[PDB]
């Protein structure tokens, strides 16, 4: 199987920044897209295989960015210009379909991000 | 064949 | 303006012959080599030969993959280039482009016509059967018509005689194993409009001289 | 023949970004004899670059070509909306003239999950002995999606065909139809017909269904 663990949440002021990490075990993730979702289930972002690009929801486009460290079996969500409505549980999931159809069969348990002044 | 179309090969 | 108007395409039986014409204008046709390039549906570009200018001998070159079935000729007094295709096979189904070969030391294909579709098939010419795709969401409803078992391409679909265009998607035809084509045309509308408004899809298939109007009801 | 292999197959980029397209030749080609073409769906190709690096007339400065030997590159430095298209390289220094298989440069927009609709067969068609069931995925991006047919909650793996639209020129989305075709006899052996849709913008599959005869 596949085990995912999100970390890096916290409590920040509006306009602040946080960097989430999603560490994977049980499988090497370099062949698979990794997606972020949130329960403010809203799609946030996906990092496909290196070279295949990153894609974003319109609610976070230009504020949030994903990246990959496949050697650490980890993906990241850099969250900038945070807003109160970004308060949510953030989940990562692996797309087990290497052709990218969104077969999200393994999920992390989620981590809390709260934005308040 | 001769790939040059702008010259007479023959 | 350079014009390369291909004609003579259309439906042809497997094993038969077809001559395409490229009627050129807007340039000194006699000065240029001319080349034909084809594109099978969904595929890439394939060169199928060129012919040199009279000043350069007026002889042709063709790819071995076509197995000598194609002959290119030109009529400089009419500014027409020809592609004669013999022993046609279903694999020859493609859009055929006439092109002008540029002068000088880098002989790229500087100008391309719209192309003409050649369909090599024994399928029957027939108009489509048109069936409603009945709506039944979250405020938006979809409906459409299934345009099934026609040949050859193309069909044209409109909605309410062209008064309904926003939100329409007419899908590319799919070739069924039967050799006939099928497609669907769909449109999204407010769910609240279904009880009162009228939605009619109009399907025209010129090769069979068929015109069908179908009311799509919930 | 000289085989031209282009990479990548599809490049998804936002307007303003830089596109780098590769063309690899199975043997060396003089740069004088390499060209690049732009083609949009329903349209004939048009010349962009000839002689590896020379722009055709009316081609903006943001297009540049380079390379030699077996490796050639087309760079589009700051993508404009009208630059999204398929690009083909071509060599004409050796017979036969050959083209690469093309690289699609598609416009990247924000992710949109499909809206899903299912349509039962019409009474008119059923009278003719055939039953067509249609599943519609509307206005989604990116292009990759999966449709699975379930009949009485049992996965049906055959008897279906798909069609996808070109990317919409206004909102840059795709739509997809899946059509399951059965005989009237097979259609009447089952009660519930459903299509199950996955897409990277959907956290879990979306199902639409109907009961035969309702």
């Amino acid at each position: 199987x596949v085990q995912l663990x999100x970390s890096g949440g916290g409590x920040v002021q509006x306009g602040x920044s946080l960097x989430l990490s999603c560490x994977a075990x049980x499988x090497x993730x370099x062949x698979x897209x990794x997606x972020w979702x949130r329960q403010x289930r809203e799609x946030v972002x996906x990092x496909x295989x290196x070279x295949x690009x990153x894609x974003x929801x319109d609610s976070x486009x230009g504020r949030f960015t994903x990246s990959x460290d496949x050697x650490x079996x980890x993906x990241x969500l850099q969250x900038x210009x945070l807003x109160x409505x970004d308060x949510a549980x953030y989940y990562c999931x692996x797309x087990x379909x290497x052709x990218x159809x969104x077969x999200x069969x393994x999920w992390g348990x989620g981590t809390x991000v709260t934005v308040s002044s | 064949g001769n790939p040059d179309p702008n010259a007479n090969p023959n | 303006e350079v014009q390369l108007v291909e004609s003579g395409g259309g439906l042809v039986q497997p094993g038969r012959s077809l001559r395409l014409s490229c009627t050129a204008s807007g340039f000194t046709f006699g000065d240029y080599a001319m080349s034909w390039v084809r594109q099978a549906p969904g595929k890439g570009l394939e060169w199928v030969g060129f012919i040199r200018s009279k000043a350069n001998g007026g002889r042709t070159e063709n790819p071995a993959s076509v197995k000598g079935r194609f002959t290119i000729s030109r009529d400089d007094s009419k500014s027409i280039a020809y592609l004669q295709m013999n022993s046609l096979k279903t694999e020859d189904t493609a859009v055929y482009y006439c092109t002008r070969v540029e002068l000088g030391s880098s002989w790229s294909l500087g100008y391309w016509g719209q192309g003409t579709l050649v369909t090599v098939s024994s399928a029957s010419t027939k108009g489509p059967s048109v069936f409603p795709l009945a709506p039944s969401s979250g405020g938006t409803a979809a409906l459409g018509c299934l345009v099934k078992d026609y040949f050859p391409e193309p069909v044209t679909v409109s909605w309410n005689s062209g008064a309904l265009t926003s939100g329409v998607h007419t899908f590319p035809a799919v070739l069924q194993s039967s050799g006939l084509y099928s497609l669907s045309s769909v449109v999204t509308v407010p769910s609240s409009s279904l009880g009162t408004q009228t939605y009619i899809c109009n399907v025209n298939h010129k090769p069979s001289n068929t015109k069908v109007d179908k009311k799509v009801e919930p | 023949e000289i085989v031209l292999t282009q990479s990548p197959g599809t490049l998804s980029l936002s307007p303003g970004e830089r596109a780098t397209l590769s063309c690899r030749a199975s043997q060396s080609v003089s740069s004088t004899y390499l060209a690049w073409y732009q083609q949009k769906p329903g349209q004939a190709p048009r010349l962009l670059i000839y002689g590896a690096s020379s722009r055709a007339t009316g081609i903006p400065d943001r297009f540049s070509g380079s390379g030699s030997g077996t490796d050639f590159t087309l760079t589009i430095s700051r993508l404009e909306p009208e630059d999204f298209a398929v690009y083909y390289c071509q060599q004409y220094g050796s017979s036969p003239w050959t083209f690469g298989q093309g690289t699609k440069v598609e416009i990247k927009r924000t992710v949109a999950a499909p809206s899903v609709f299912i349509f039962p067969p019409s009474d008119e068609q059923l009278k003719s002995g055939t039953a067509s069931v249609v599943c519609l995925l509307n206005n989604f991006y990116p292009r990759e999606a999966k449709v699975q047919w379930k009949v009485d909650n049992a996965l049906q793996s055959g008897n279906s065909q798909e069609s996808v639209t070109e990317q919409d020129s206004k909102d840059s989305t795709y739509s997809l139809s899946s059509t399951l075709t059965l005989s009237k006899a097979d259609y009447e052996k089952h009660k519930v017909y459903a299509c199950e849709v996955t897409h990277q913008g959907l956290s879990s599959p979306v199902t639409k269904s109907f009961n035969r005869g309702e």
